[PDB]
């Protein structure tokens, strides 16, 4: 009847449990709009899913070259600080290895993404699969659901950093 | 099967040619293939609306791409009013020598093409300085094509294919259009313009790097924030502003003083940013309308059943409109297209009345071209909206839901509607006709003093009424201490009444007897036009002639010899008749507005005035005069750059000259040649091994009509087109 | 494979498109490229015959005469391209020919298009005039027409001259 | 050096794509079940 | 091939069947009208649809009504 | 859906033609519309009786009231609407 | 002056466009 997350709205019909992170936050109702088109949430939880593991890597990639350092090659002379300045100073002859390992990959991303089958499980691209084996559904669940805690998180976090530098000087606890 | 009618089986099996001329000609009518449900009908008309807008942004970026690597933009900004625009390079391997150094002009030194589109001054006014910009943008609009592409292959899918109560969402649809597509974008062009394309106009340099750091005013959302919004219309640009440069400039973003820019004769910049922020609030306003998922809003369908007349003076009223316009594509068509050539009309007159872009108003080509096409393309769309209202009649239109409806009526008294038009389209043709036969006869029996000259003075006293101030009538705006000119004279009057009392603009031309007769005369062409394509849509679903017409479906040849006759009955020949009547009257407009134009750009507006009252006087002062740098443009002693022109001028006519030959001559004569050109074949040596797969016929009756039709409106565009650029271009005045 | 097969049907029957036929006609065009690459090479370096700063004319080439930019086509183009032109009136020739002593370039009436894979083609064992050993050199010259785009394209050099980095005194 | 682009461009496209594609559509025309 | 009906506005006076030059129509027996019989159309895959027989009917809007549709080489007259 | 709005068999509209004001009284809706034309008369008056001005005088608050004058002219007519519905 | 990488880059994207424009022809298809 009511959603679990905001308790005095409807729970959304078409959020009924059996996923990872159905909490049923839905106020707009996205979901019930797929659903009568006759889709379903598999896309737009694979885009969650990829979102927030490059929310994760660009978490990573924000703090890492002035909170460590940079790479021990030439041409490193970007600034250390301001990533979202830095993009520009990035020679072409490393933007294009970087553009073709993307293209390649999400590729073959699109050819698992778009094909039809229904034995493809959301996130499952089988790139990750050397710790899951011998463990039960809750196990292989509880994982699932920390990736997308850290994916939604990650994802704020992100927001927070780009709206950060470019406005105020640098974050406040770690930089300057 | 696999025959190329897919979609028709009963094509598909055709033995003879009519086979792919009828799968070519009725490829995109998703209503009739075979097999065609309605979801999959909306599904594939959204992959193609996604095809056609990637078409147009592919076609836009070509443009732009093409002015950025082959154009003179560089050297058109520092001097705009001397350097030609570029279209793009010329290649040829069939130029002599005497073509590539005639065609080779402007600053570049390659053969070239001068651009008649005003895409140079657009682009001028919005920010574009270097190639680089136009690049750029070339650029944006080849990704969001891609995208569109993307996305068209996308809606196929399917698990991404939308349901038919998707698309039957007016509400929402209309909530967000009024909202999104014309508020926002609006707010987002203001907002544009006030970043980039004011302070360019000021001398800054904004672009993407310097944007987001640099305060288009002085405050910045303080004025916004506090409620002062007048400090943002304080210091306007002085009347020396140079446009480009920075002298003589303001630091105001939104003002209202109306009028014209001095220098470039275009409209204040930051009058524009103003009307489109207040356009993006009433738009974002009007689209809180509808009611979609959260109770307040409207019922669509309970406005219409609403709006009854108390006792029966409409009918039932509007009731079951609702249904019949969601079920039925061909009438949400018919009104878009209705409203799209009310609009385009509207810009028509509105892009050469009040100019926008800078250092328009004195190129006269791109104006003239500019104001030629948007008539036409107006013209068009005003008569495919009556086609296929006459479809939604044939093939849409339920008499049991529209049941003493407001649109049942107008089957029930359309014979008096008919008439009535019948009787206006007389009475204009008739007097108008006899006024300029008796101007005509009179100036030619040496007596120009008996003619008939009505002096418009309505349109006249709107003009005193719009403020201006030579036909001395001192009305309203015309004259001070009046209530309609005290109450704006602090806020925009000043510059409207500096720039409609000037005889250098467009505002409001001075009009003579000359203009009385030709606005009756497109008064004429008008009503001619909607007598035909309202007669055909009426009488769509019968007649005496023919009552069962809507089984014979909207398209078909005829009924007949018998009872009389029955040639050209249907509702096509009905659009068939009325495209030569549309023609005609934008013809007539177009004339008249190149031949006023063609006199005040030469200071010249005597030779109009006294001219324009009798018929010779437009065939010796306008089409045999102007003709003379046109069909010069090559001759027994050379060539010019005008000898394209003359080519394609000589190519119109041939193409509307062979149109006669399909709208003339009829079926009969041509399947007995073909019969005998088939013996022919057969029956020789040699070549007779050599068999057709496809049994040789006549083309249908329809077929035919639409052929000859097709070929005299390509033909008219094509003869006109040149004239009305080398004239301009072949007298700079 | 099978996909292009379904999506082209009419142009998988011809065995036109990522067939093994297909790229061993290109494997093919580019070993001899690569020798019309490196000929051109020692025409510049030897200076053989042809020029390349005179100009062609309009009076002796028509149309075909200035073009581009109003930039006059140079005598050392015109060779390379009238060569370029006989080798394709050959190619027309050898094409839409009698099939004696050719493989064909399409696939003829209902026959199956070969299959030698790919992956590494093992050298050793399959010496001399092998379909095999053609087929690596093909495919390893294609490889090097590639890379020599890629790296002229990046190091802004001439593509006759990036390849004069990798032999040292050589032709030019 | 994008003076080569008309003169290689314009006769491929202009010539050959449509000859092809003339070629291309009247095969797909007359092939039958 | 186009599709030819008669409707029951039929007096059988059989002109129809005189003026069509395909041998399409015929009369069958009928009990709806005095002359006791009725148009009908059991060939009409031989119709050309030259709409001969409906000039010669004299009932107010033509009892028989000839639909022009799919084109063969019969419906087209080709003699080759 | 939406329910049957239809009156042509009526001389007046039912009361369900308001939506959200299906419910308020006819006197209500008569005074309301006298004040609002009142007030929205009042409110364009001070745009001609003192000259509006480019910033200077504004008066956005005569803006809001302006917009009562095309509301006054639905609150009259919903006041018929009620009072030929007895409410 | 537009160089002449990228023209050769407009090209490439245009490229893109055309395989996307045919791939959608064909999911309509005939
Ligand atoms: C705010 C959200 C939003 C927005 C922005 C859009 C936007 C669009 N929708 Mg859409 N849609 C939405 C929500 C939205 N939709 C929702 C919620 C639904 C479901 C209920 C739909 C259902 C829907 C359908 C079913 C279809 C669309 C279509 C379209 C496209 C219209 C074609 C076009 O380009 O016209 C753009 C038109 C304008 C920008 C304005 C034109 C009118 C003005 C008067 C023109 C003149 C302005 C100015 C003077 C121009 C001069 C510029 C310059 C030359 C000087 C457009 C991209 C159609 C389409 O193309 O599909 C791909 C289509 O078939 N939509
Ligand atoms: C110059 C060529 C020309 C002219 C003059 C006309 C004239 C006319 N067309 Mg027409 N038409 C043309 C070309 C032309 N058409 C072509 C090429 C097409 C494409 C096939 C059509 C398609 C077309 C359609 C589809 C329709 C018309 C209609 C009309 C009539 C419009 C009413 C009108 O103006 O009455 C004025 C009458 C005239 C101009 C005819 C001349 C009569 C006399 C000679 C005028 C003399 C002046 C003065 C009164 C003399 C005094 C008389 C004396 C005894 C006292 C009118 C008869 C419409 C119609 O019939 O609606 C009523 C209509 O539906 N036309
Ligand atoms: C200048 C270089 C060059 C040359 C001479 C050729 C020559 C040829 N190619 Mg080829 N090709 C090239 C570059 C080139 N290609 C490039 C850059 C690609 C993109 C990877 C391809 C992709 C390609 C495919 C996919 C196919 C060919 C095929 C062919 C052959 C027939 C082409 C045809 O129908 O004519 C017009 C011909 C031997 C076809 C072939 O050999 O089929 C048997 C074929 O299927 N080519
Ligand atoms: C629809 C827009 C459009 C139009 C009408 C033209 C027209 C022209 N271009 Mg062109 N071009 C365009 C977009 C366009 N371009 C874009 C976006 C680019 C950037 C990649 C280019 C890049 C380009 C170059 C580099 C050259 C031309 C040239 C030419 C000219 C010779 C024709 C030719 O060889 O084209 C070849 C064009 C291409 C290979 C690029 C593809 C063009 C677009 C992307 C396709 C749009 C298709 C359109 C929607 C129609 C669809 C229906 C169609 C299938 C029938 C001709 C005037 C030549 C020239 O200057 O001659 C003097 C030349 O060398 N074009
Ligand atoms: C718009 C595209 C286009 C292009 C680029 C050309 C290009 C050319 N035309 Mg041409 N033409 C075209 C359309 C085009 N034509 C059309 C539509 C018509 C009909 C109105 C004509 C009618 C026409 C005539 C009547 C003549 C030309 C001639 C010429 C040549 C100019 C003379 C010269 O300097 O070369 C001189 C010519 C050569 C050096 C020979 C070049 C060898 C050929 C052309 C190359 C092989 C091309 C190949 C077969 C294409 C295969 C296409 C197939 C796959 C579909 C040149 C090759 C002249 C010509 O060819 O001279 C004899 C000539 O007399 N044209
Ligand atoms: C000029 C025409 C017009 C007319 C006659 C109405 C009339 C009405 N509107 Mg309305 N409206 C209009 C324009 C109009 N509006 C515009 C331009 C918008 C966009 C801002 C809206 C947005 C709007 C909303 C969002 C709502 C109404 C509602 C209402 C109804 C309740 C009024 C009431 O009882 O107040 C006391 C009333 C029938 C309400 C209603 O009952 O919905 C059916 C409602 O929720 N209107
Ligand atoms: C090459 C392999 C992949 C390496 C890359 C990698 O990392 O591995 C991927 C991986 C798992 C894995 C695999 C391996 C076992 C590793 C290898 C396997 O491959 C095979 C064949 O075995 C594949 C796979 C997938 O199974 C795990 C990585 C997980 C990762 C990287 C998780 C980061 C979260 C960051 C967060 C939540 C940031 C929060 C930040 C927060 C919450 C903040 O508040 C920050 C902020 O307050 C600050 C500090 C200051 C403020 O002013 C600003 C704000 C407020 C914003
Ligand atoms: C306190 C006042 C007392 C007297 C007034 C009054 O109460 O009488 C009420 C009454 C009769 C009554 C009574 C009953 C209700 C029947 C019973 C009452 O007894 C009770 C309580 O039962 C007594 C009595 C006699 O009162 C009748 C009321 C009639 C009324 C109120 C008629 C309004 C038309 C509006 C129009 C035409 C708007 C045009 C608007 C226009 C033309 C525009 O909008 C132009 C526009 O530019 C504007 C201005 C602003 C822009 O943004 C928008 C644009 C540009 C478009
Ligand atoms: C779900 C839901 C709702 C919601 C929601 C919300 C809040 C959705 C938000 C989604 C969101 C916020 C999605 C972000 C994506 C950002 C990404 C992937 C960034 C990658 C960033 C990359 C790849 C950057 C890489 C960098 O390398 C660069 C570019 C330069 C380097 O120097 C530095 C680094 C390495 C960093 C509603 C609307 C509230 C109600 C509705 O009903 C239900
Ligand atoms: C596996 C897969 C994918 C992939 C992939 C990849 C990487 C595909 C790559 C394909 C690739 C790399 C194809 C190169 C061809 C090179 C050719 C044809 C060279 C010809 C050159 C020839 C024929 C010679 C020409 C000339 O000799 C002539 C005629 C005269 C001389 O004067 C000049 C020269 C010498 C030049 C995706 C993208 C991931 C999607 C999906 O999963 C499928
Ligand atoms: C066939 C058909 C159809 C169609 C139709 C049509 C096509 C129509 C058209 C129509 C039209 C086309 C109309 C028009 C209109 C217009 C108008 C209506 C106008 C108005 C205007 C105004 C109102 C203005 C006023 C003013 C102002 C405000 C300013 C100042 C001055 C003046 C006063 C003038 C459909 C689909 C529906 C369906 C059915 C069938
Ligand atoms: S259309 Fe002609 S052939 Fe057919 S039934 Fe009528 S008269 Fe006979």
């Amino acid at each position: 009847e009511r959603s679990a997350s905001i308790p005095f709205l409807k729970k959304p019909p078409a959020l009924d449990g059996s996923m990872v992170g159905d909490v049923g936050f839905d106020p707009l109702g996205i979901s019930t709009t797929i659903i009568e088109l006759g889709g379903d949430l598999r896309y737009v939880r694979e885009a969650e899913l990829m979102h927030g593991r490059q929310a994760m890597l660009a978490t990573v990639g924000f703090v890492f070259p002035k909170l460590f350092g940079k790479l021990p090659v030439d041409w490193a002379k970007d600034i250390s600080l301001n990533p979202l300045e830095a993009q520009y100073q990035i020679p072409p002859v490393a933007l294009g290895q970087i553009a073709i390992s993307i293209a390649i990959a999400e590729g073959l991303r699109s050819r698992i993404v778009f094909s039809n089958d229904p034995d493809y499980v959301v996130g499952d691209h089988g790139f990750g699969a050397g710790m899951l084996k011998g463990k039960s559904e809750a196990q292989v669940k509880d994982m699932k659901m920390k990736e997308l805690a850290h994916c939604r998180l990650a994802m704020v976090a992100i927001t927070g950093m780009f709206f950060q530098t470019a406005i105020t000087g640098s974050l406040y606890p770690l930089v300057d | 099967a696999t025959k190329f009618p897919k979609f028709s089986q009963a094509l598909a099996q055709d033995p003879a040619t009519r086979r792919i001329w009828y799968g070519i000609a009725t490829a995109h009518d998703l209503e009739s293939h075979d097999g065609m449900t309605e979801e999959n009908l909306y599904q594939k008309i959204f992959a193609s609306h996604f095809g056609h807008l990637a078409i147009i942004f592919l076609w836009t970026s070509g443009n732009l791409f093409h002015v950025a690597w082959q154009g003179n933009f560089q050297q058109w900004v520092l001097n705009p009013l001397k350097v030609k625009p570029i279209a793009h390079a010329i290649w040829d391997p069939h130029f002599g020598q005497s073509a590539i150094k005639a065609f080779t002009r402007g600053g570049v030194s390659y053969p070239v093409n001068i651009a008649t589109s005003g895409v140079y001054h657009w682009w001028y006014t919005v920010g574009m300085r270097t190639n680089e910009d136009l690049y750029f943008g070339a650029l944006g609009l080849l990704v969001l094509s891609t995208t569109l592409l993307f996305a068209g292959w996308l809606h196929l899918q399917p698990k991404f294919r939308p349901g038919i109560a998707w698309f039957k969402n007016n509400e929402s649809r209309l909530n967000h259009h009024l909202s999104g597509l014309f508020g926002v974008s609006s707010l987002a062009w203001s907002g544009h313009l006030i970043h980039v394309a004011i302070p360019e106009s000021r001398g800054q340099h904004i672009r993407w790097n310097n944007f987001t750091s640099t305060l288009p005013h002085p405050e910045g959302l303080t004025p916004f924030f506090t409620g002062n919004w007048g400090l943002y219309a304080e210091n306007p640009d002085t009347a020396q502003h140079i446009f480009g440069t920075s002298e003589g400039a303001g630091t105001a973003i939104l003002t209202f003083l109306g009028g014209f820019h001095p220098q470039t004769q275009s409209m204040w910049l930051t009058d524009i940013a103003h009307h489109h922020l207040a356009i993006a609030v009433v738009f974002i306003f009007a689209g809180h309308m509808y009611r979609t998922n959260w109770g307040i809003g409207h019922s669509m369908k309970e406005i219409l059943d609403a709006h009854v007349p108390p006792k029966g003076r409409l009918g039932a009223g509007h009731r079951g409109l609702f249904e019949t316009i969601t079920d039925s594509l061909h009438m949400q068509l018919g009104l878009a297209l209705a409203s799209l050539g009310v609009a385009t009309s509207l810009v028509a007159q509105h892009m050469y009345a009040l100019p926008s872009y800078a250092f328009m108003a004195k190129d006269y080509v791109t104006q003239a071209a500019l104001y030629t096409h948007h008539q036409y393309i107006a013209g068009f769309l005003m008569v495919g909206a009556f086609a296929h209202g006459a479809i939604f009649f044939v093939r849409d239109y339920d008499p049991e839901v529209n049941k003493d409806n407001v649109l049942a009526r107008m089957l029930q008294h359309k014979e008096a509607i008919i008439s009535h038009l019948s009787w206006v389209s007389l009475f204009l043709g008739f007097h108008t006709l006899g006024l300029y036969i008796h101007n005509d006869v009179c100036v030619a029996f040496g007596t120009p003093e008996k003619q008939i000259l009505f002096e418009p003075v309505f349109a006249q006293f709107i003009q005193a009424a719009s403020g201006k101030a030579l036909y001395g009538f001192d009305v309203l705006l015309s004259s001070s201490t009046s209530a309609a000119s005290v109450a704006s004279s602090k806020i925009w009057l000043p510059g409207w009444m500096e720039a409609i009392n000037s005889g250098k603009n467009s505002l409001f031309l001075t009009i003579g007897p000359g203009d009385f007769l030709v606005h009756h005369a497109i008064a004429l062409g008008l009503h001619t036009t909607t007598l035909i394509l309202v007669k055909g849509a009426l009488d769509a679903r019968g007649s005496k002639l023919m009552p069962d017409k809507k089984d014979f479906g909207y398209s078909f040849p005829c009924d007949g010899p018998g009872r009389g006759g029955t040639c050209d009955i249907s509702a096509w020949d009905a659009f068939y008749l009325a495209m030569f009547w549309m023609l005609n009257t934008i013809s007539w407009v177009t004339f008249y507005w190149h031949w006023k134009h063609l006199t005040v750009w030469g200071g010249n507006a005597a030779a109009f005035n006294e001219s324009s009252t009798y018929i010779m006087g437009w065939l010796r002062d306008y089409l045999w005069l102007n003709s003379s740098p046109l069909i010069n443009g090559y001759n027994a002693f050379g060539m010019n750059a005008q000898a394209v022109w003359a080519w394609m001028f000589l190519f119109g006519h041939l193409i509307w000259a062979t149109g006669f030959m399909f709208l003339i001559s009829w079926r009969g004569y041509w399947q007995e040649l073909i019969e005998t050109l088939v013996w022919a074949h057969e029956r020789t040596p040699i070549a007779n091994l050599v068999k057709w797969r496809d049994k040789p016929v006549a083309l249908s009756i329809v077929q035919a009509r639409l052929v000859g039709l097709a070929h005299f409106t390509v033909g008219f565009i094509f003869t006109f087109a040149p004239f009305v650029i080398a004239s301009t271009t072949g007298k700079f005045a | 494979m099978s996909q292009f097969a379904a999506d082209y049907p009419w142009l998988a029957k011809y065995g036109f498109g990522p067939t093994v036929k297909a790229e061993r006609w290109n494997g093919r065009h580019a070993m001899f490229g690569w020798l019309a690459i490196l000929g051109t090479g020692v025409a510049k370096s030897h200076g053989w015959l042809p020029s390349g700063d005179v100009a062609l004319t309009y009076n002796e080439w028509g149309g075909l005469a200035q073009q581009g930019f109003n930039t006059y086509i140079t005598n050392e183009r015109a060779i390379i391209m009238i060569a370029h032109v006989h080798a394709l009136a050959v190619s027309a020739a050898a094409a839409f020919g009698p099939q004696v002593l050719g493989d064909s370039l399409t696939l003829l009436d209902g026959e199956k298009d070969e299959d030698p894979y790919g992956l590494f083609v093992p050298l050793k064992g399959t010496f001399g005039l092998t379909p095999a050993a053609e087929m690596a050199n093909g495919r390893m010259a294609m490889m090097g027409i590639i890379a020599v785009v890629l790296t002229s394209a990046i190091s802004g050099k001439d593509i006759l001259e990036v390849v004069d980095i990798g032999t040292g005194g050589n032709l030019l | 050096s994008a003076s080569f682009l008309p003169s290689i461009l314009t006769p491929v496209v202009t010539l050959v794509f449509p000859g092809l594609m003339f070629a291309l559509f009247f095969v797909l025309i007359e092939q039958e079940e | 091939s186009h599709s030819v009906r008669v409707y029951d506005t039929c007096i059988g006076c059989t002109q129809c069947v005189r003026a069509c030059p395909c041998d399409v129509l015929e009369m069958v027996p009928w009990d709806g009208c005095k002359a006791g019989q009725i148009a009908s159309a059991p060939r009409a895959e031989d119709c050309i649809g030259c709409k001969r027989c409906e000039t010669a009917c004299p009932t107010d809007f033509l009892s028989v009504r000839v639909y022009l549709g799919s084109e063969t080489t019969r419906s087209l007259g080709l003699t080759y | 859906e939406a329910a049957d709005t239809w009156w042509g068999d009526k001389d007046y509209p039912p009361s369900i033609v308001l939506g959200i004001g299906k419910d308020v009284p006819s006197s209500i809706f008569g005074v309301t519309s006298g004040l609002a034309f009142a007030i929205g008369v009042y409110c364009v008056a001070q745009s001609n009786l003192v000259n509006i001005l480019s910033g200077s005088t504004v008066n956005g608050f005569y803006v809001a009231g302006a917009l009562l004058v095309p509301y006054s002219w639905g609150l009259h007519v919903a006041a018929w609407i009620q009072k030929q519905n007895g409410k | 002056m537009i160089t002449d990488s990228q023209i050769f880059f407009a090209l490439c994207i245009a490229l893109t466009a055309a395989v996307l424009a045919i791939g959608l022809g064909r999911q309509l298809y005939v």
